[PDB]
């Protein structure tokens, strides 16, 4: 079934969709289409855990009920620099402001 | 194919153009768009909304609820007003 | 003597105050008091009602009495609390009088302001305890009286009436006043209002009431409550066809709901359902055949598509009511071709069953000797009859399909009946199979009579339909044993003659030769031994006389003499209807015979002295004085005919003396032999009056009245019944004035 | 008087006042009639005021602390009774006190379902249409397909069936979903006074009140 993913690296974030039976390799191919970074110099992380391009997204633990459009699975992305991979870095989305008192829970 | 939206805190969200045209304001305004006034936590949710609105448009099945956290609700309302969604 | 009536009341009212204080519970006093107390209360109600009926004006004028009159009216409300049918009826009569008075005053005026500040109490009371309408005698009486009273009170103030009913309906939904009785009576009142309000206020009121009742139908659980509520709903909705025409989608919902109730099984719900469905289809018929706003096809076509399902559970008379309702709907389609296709689809199921049975019969007629086969034929023909009644003339398209087969079935069943009788004696009658075949025969004749009476092409009927009918029916009627003679044969022949005047004339001889003498000897003894055959026979005779008098001239003279003899017996008969129809037939024949004077002379010479003898016999007997003016009229006719010289002949039998000089002697003879105590001078005077007033029919009637009155005076007998024919008309006049009055007020007559 | 005393019908006097006029309701509430008082079915005075559409009585009750989401043995809220008659004034007042629209009674009917039912029966005036519009704005989104299919009564009215099925098959604008989440967060208080302090454009302040 479907999977909806957010691929994230530093400030960047790509929304995308894939079949559960698809593999991380064509996800990298999508990353190629957007950022033109050859597959070998990009690595992808599920949680603080890396993967293998060949494995099918299903065995990566992505699943339709896991990866709804309204709550995609986050995937970390990193590139080589000087032929060496950067450390995974991802800026948090700025935290929401204080909830107004009139809206505060009863 | 893809269109790039920039948040006020400088995050850069890439989305499918067919999804981005869900926004009327995007449709009028446009392969890059820069938002001076929307924070990343809101705009990311807005792009989730675009993906949801596409994937459940004219849905035969019952549409699942869109989860909004109360804290971001008040800023999502404005952002959806400005973006005319 | 106005002041006497005023003082009588004032002082008696004073005395009544010491008797019953205004705070006293009159209903309680009636419930606990000894019989003298109930009598006293009833006499009070009678006194107040009659007094005010005559003199309310008088106490209205004497303004110094105003509050004492008001006080009396308070007692009028308290006595109205009494439930005892007679006292309540008296109070209701007073309220009806008052409501009529104030509706006349203005349909505020100077007086109505007297009553209006508490007439709402009359309203509340009237609505609270409404008598049962025929939601399904004293019943009809009270119901009608109170319907008019409430319609008047509403037309006097619509707002307070709607307010009261909506409050009581809420207090039903509230449960505070929930009771099957209170719900029924309230919904009766709501239905009885029907049509008194303007269509927009009716629309608002019914929208509120329907929303409330549907809420109560959700809230209340238990099939019993659910069904009572359903019935009250069906009632209210049926009574408001205007609202249903204004709200097509609501009508469609109601109809689908009724087709749901037709599959219920709780008690009478299916009967109430069918009755409401037919009450709608009669009044909304056009809406079902129109393509309504936003419809793709007319609803009639949906109904005929669902018909096989809709009736899956109905009882036979319910099926007949359903088919009649659909007939009324199809009867609105004005396009002959579209209505043709509607009728074909409509009758498809009965036609299929009929075809099946006929096919079995042609395979072997022995299938007709089977209770199931004959009962299915009976029910099929009942449905066809009801369809023909509702659809009218265009139903010919169906009738011409089955006609010949139907008569063949009729023939075969007649053989069986004859065979059974000749096998086993006349008692076979009332045997259930025999009753079934006779029912099939009666239904065939009812169907033919219905269509022919509704048909409007005499030439087509005379060409294609009559000859097979007469072949099948007449010889059968002749040779059957009297119990095996259906009076519907006579009725059908009468209807055919009344329609196909002249075109049937060639058949009248064989009609009479088959039915006349056979049936007359069944009828001309006493009474009650064949009252149906008697009635239909005289209807046949009157019809044939009026439309086909020439057939009497063509008919052989012996049977025409028998006809005259039967007419003589008929008007001489004691019973009012037999006598009246005899007189009518006699006068019609006498009017006919003056035309086509060929062989009229033989007729006159043969019959006049005999007819004249019998008419003077019945006149002097005064048996049925209700005929006297008719007698006078016909008497005057002969005394015209003879005095005009139309006889043109020495009517004195075989003798030279001319007419009139003979007749005045003949009448002198019969009168003197009737009244030997009456002097020849009085005979001369009376007969001179007769031959003077012969054109002065009202004066002739008064002269005859006077001469009979003075005969009774000689005898010392009662004279007053001679005048019944006058006061009956006066009574009828008052009734028609009442009727004519009611048409001026919307909602007194049912929609 | 024992204003909270049940009579023999087991209804409070406030259940009568809520059915007649706001002056009685105010008198009883001022004298400390329990606005949550429960009759023999639990139905509060507020349910009856809503069902009678006594708009000013419904106000006078809510403004004195009646539980806007009070439940009877059916779990009908007062809005489930206002909506079954489609009566606009009381629905509007209840929604201004943050009455919940996503409620389901034990039979399984929401207020919108009851109003759609009333519309299918063709008794709906422009007032019922306005009420259905107001409820569709208040709810943000609703669903009526059961097993992909409209309730059998709705299928009898093709124009309404098409309207409702298209309304169902649209995921709803993000603007109205945000409006619903904000209203939900404001909770059981007088919304058109709680929203005034919010940091929003005044047009959005009015939009939150379903006036747009
Ligand atoms: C009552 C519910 C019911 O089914 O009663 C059972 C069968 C006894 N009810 C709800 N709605 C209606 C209704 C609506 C329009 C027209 C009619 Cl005739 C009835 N009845």
């Amino acid at each position: 079934m479907d999977v909806f993913l957010m691929i994230r690296r530093h400030k960047t974030t790509i929304f995308t969709d894939a079949k559960e039976s698809s593999t991380v390799f064509e996800l990298k191919r999508i990353v190629e289409g957007i950022l033109k970074r050859p597959p070998d110099e990009q690595r992808l992380y599920k949680d603080d855990q890396l993967l293998d391009d060949g494995k099918t997204l299903g065995e990566c633990g992505f699943t339709s009920q896991t990866a709804r459009p309204q709550a995609p699975a986050t995937v970390g992305l990193a590139f080589r620099a000087d032929d060496t991979f950067e450390a995974l870095c991802i800026e948090p989305f700025s935290s929401p402001p204080e909830l107004p008192d009139v809206m505060k829970p009863q | 194919m893809y269109v790039k939206l920039i948040s006020s805190d400088g995050h850069e969200f890439i989305v499918k153009r067919e999804h981005a045209l869900t926004s009327g304001t995007i449709k009028a305004m446009l392969n890059e768009v820069n938002f001076r006034e929307i924070p990343s936590h809101v705009l990311s949710k807005v792009c989730m909304y675009f993906t949801y609105k596409v994937r459940y448009t004219n849905s035969s099945t019952e549409i699942p609820e869109f989860p909004i956290a109360p804290e971001i609700a008040l800023e999502l309302l404005m952002a959806a007003n400005f973006l005319d969604c | 003597y106005e002041e006497q009536f005023v003082t009588l009341f004032t002082l008696t009212m004073m005395q009544l105050k010491q008797m019953l204080p205004l705070n006293t519970n009159i209903r309680l006093a009636y419930s606990n008091g000894k019989d003298d107390e109930q009598n006293f209360i009833q006499n009070l109600s009678l006194f107040l009602c009659t007094f005010l009926k005559e003199h309310d004006q008088l106490i209205e004028k004497r303004l110094n009495l105003r509050e004492t009159l008001m006080e009396a009216l308070h007692y009028m409300l308290l006595v109205s609390e009494v439930e005892e049918t007679e006292i309540f009826k008296i109070c209701l009569e007073y309220w009806n009088h008052l409501a009529a008075e104030l509706y006349r005053e203005s349909p505020v005026p100077p007086r109505r302001q007297l009553y209006l500040p508490m007439l709402f109490k009359v309203r509340l009371l009237m609505v609270s305890r409404m008598a049962k309408p025929e939601e399904v005698t004293d019943s009809i009486n009270l119901y009608k009286n109170m319907r008019e009273t409430l319609v008047y009170l509403t037309h006097l103030d619509y707002v307070d009436t709607e307010r009261i009913m909506t409050e009581k309906l809420h207090n039903q939904v509230n449960g505070t006043e929930w009771s099957w009785k209170n719900l029924n009576t309230l919904c009766w009142a709501i239905g009885s209002i029907s049509g008194a309000m303007h269509e927009e206020d009716e629309k608002r009121f019914l929208v509120t009431v329907i929303k409330d009742l549907l809420g109560l139908c959700e809230q209340k659980r238990g099939k019993d409550n659910k069904a009572i509520i359903a019935s009250n709903i069906m009632y209210i909705v049926g009574q408001y066809p205007r609202f249903l025409r204004a709200h097509w989608k609501f009508l469609k919902t109601v109809v689908n709901k009724l087709f749901e109730f037709m599959h219920e099984t709780h008690d009478g719900v299916q009967d109430m359902a069918c009755d409401t469905f037919i009450k709608i289809a009669q009044k909304c018929r056009r809406h079902f055949v129109q393509v309504q706003v936003g419809e793709v096809m007319p609803f009639i076509d949906e109904i005929l598509n669902n018909i096989n399902t809709i009736i899956c559970d109905l009882q036979p008379q319910q099926v007949h009511t359903f088919y009649e309702a659909v007939g009324y709907m199809i009867g609105a389609q004005t396009d002959q071709t579209v209505q043709e296709h509607l009728i074909e689809k409509y009758m498809l199921l009965p036609n299929q069953v009929w075809d099946s049975i006929i096919q079995q019969a042609t395979k072997n007629v022995d299938i007709l000797k089977d209770p199931e086969t004959v009962k299915q034929l009976g029910s099929i023909l009942k449905t066809n009859v009801r369809a023909c009644k509702a659809v009218g003339h265009p139903f010919v398209i169906q009738l011409g399909r089955i006609y010949l087969d139907m008569l063949n079935v009729y023939k075969c069943l007649s053989e069986n009946i004859s065979a059974a009788i000749q096998a086993n004696g006349e008692m076979v009658t009332k045997q259930p199979l025999i009753r079934s075949m006779r029912t099939v025969k009666r239904e065939t004749l009812k169907l033919i009579s219905g269509w022919v009476s509704r048909s409007n092409d005499p030439q087509m009927v005379a060409e294609n339909f009559v000859p097979p009918l007469l072949d099948a029916v007449l010889i059968d009627y002749q040779r059957n044993v009297p119990a095996a003679r259906e009076p519907e044969v006579l009725s059908t022949m009468a209807i055919i003659v009344n329609k196909l005047g002249g075109h049937i004339t060639a058949e009248i001889p064989q009609i009479f030769d088959a039915v006349f003498e056979c049936t007359l000897n069944m009828i001309n003894k006493d009474f009650e031994e064949y009252p149906e055959h008697r009635t239909n026979f005289f209807l046949l005779l009157q019809a044939v006389n009026s439309h086909c008098f020439p057939a009497f001239l063509a008919i052989p003279p012996t049977q025409f003499k028998l006809v005259l003899d039967s007419i003589i017996w008929a008007f001489k008969h004691t019973m009012r209807n037999v006598a009246d129809t005899g007189l009518q037939i006699l006068f019609t024949l006498l009017q006919n015979v003056a035309q086509e004077e060929a062989a009229a002379q033989s007729f006159y010479q043969t019959y006049f002295c005999d007819i004249l003898q019998h008419i003077f016999s019945v006149v002097t007997d005064t048996s049925h004085t209700a005929g006297l003016t008719m007698h006078a009229s016909i008497l005057a006719y002969m005394f015209n005919l003879v005095e005009e010289g139309k006889i043109s002949t020495s009517l004195n039998p075989g003798n030279p003396v001319n007419n009139q000089i003979f007749l005045q002697e003949y009448v002198a003879n019969l009168l003197k032999s009737a009244f030997p105590h009456l002097q020849d001078a009085q005979v001369k005077l009376f007969v001179t009056g007769l031959f003077s007033l012969n054109q002065d029919i009202p004066a002739f009637k008064e002269h005859l009245r006077d001469f009979l009155v003075q005969i009774k005076e000689f005898a010392g007998e009662d004279t007053s019944d001679l005048f019944l024919e006058e006061r009956e008309i006066a009574l009828r006049q008052a009734d028609e004035e009442k009727h004519k009055r009611q048409m001026s007020v919307p909602g007194i007559f049912n929609p | 008087a024992e204003v909270n005393a049940l009579d023999g019908y087991n209804r409070t006097a406030l259940h009568y006042a809520a059915e007649k006029d706001e002056a009685c309701v105010e008198v009883l509430l001022e004298y400390g009639a329990n606005p949550n008082a429960l009759d023999g079915n639990r139905d509060t005075p507020l349910h009856w005021a809503a069902f009678k559409n006594n708009a000013e009585c419904v106000r006078a009750l809510l403004e004195s602390g009646a539980s806007v989401n009070a439940l009877d043995y059916n779990n009908d809220t007062p809005l489930s009774w206002a909506a079954m008659k489609g009566n606009l004034e009381s629905v509007s007042i209840l929604l201004d006190y943050g009455a919940e629209v996503r409620v389901i009674n034990l039979i399984g009917q929401t207020p919108i379902s009851r109003l759609v039912a009333l519309l299918v029966r063709g008794l709906g005036t422009e007032k019922e249409d306005s009420c259905f519009e107001l409820l569709h704005r208040a709810v943000g989104h609703f669903e009526l397909r059961k097993n992909g299919t409209m309730p059998r009564e709705v299928a009898r009215d093709p124009q309404l069936c098409e309207k409702l099925t298209v309304l169902c098959s649209a995921p709803g604008t993000l603007k109205t979903l945000a409006r619903y989440a904000v209203r939900r967060s404001l909770g059981l208080q007088y919304l058109p006074d709680a929203v005034k302090g919010l940091p929003l454009p005044a047009s959005l302040k009015e939009y939150l009140l379903l006036l747009e």
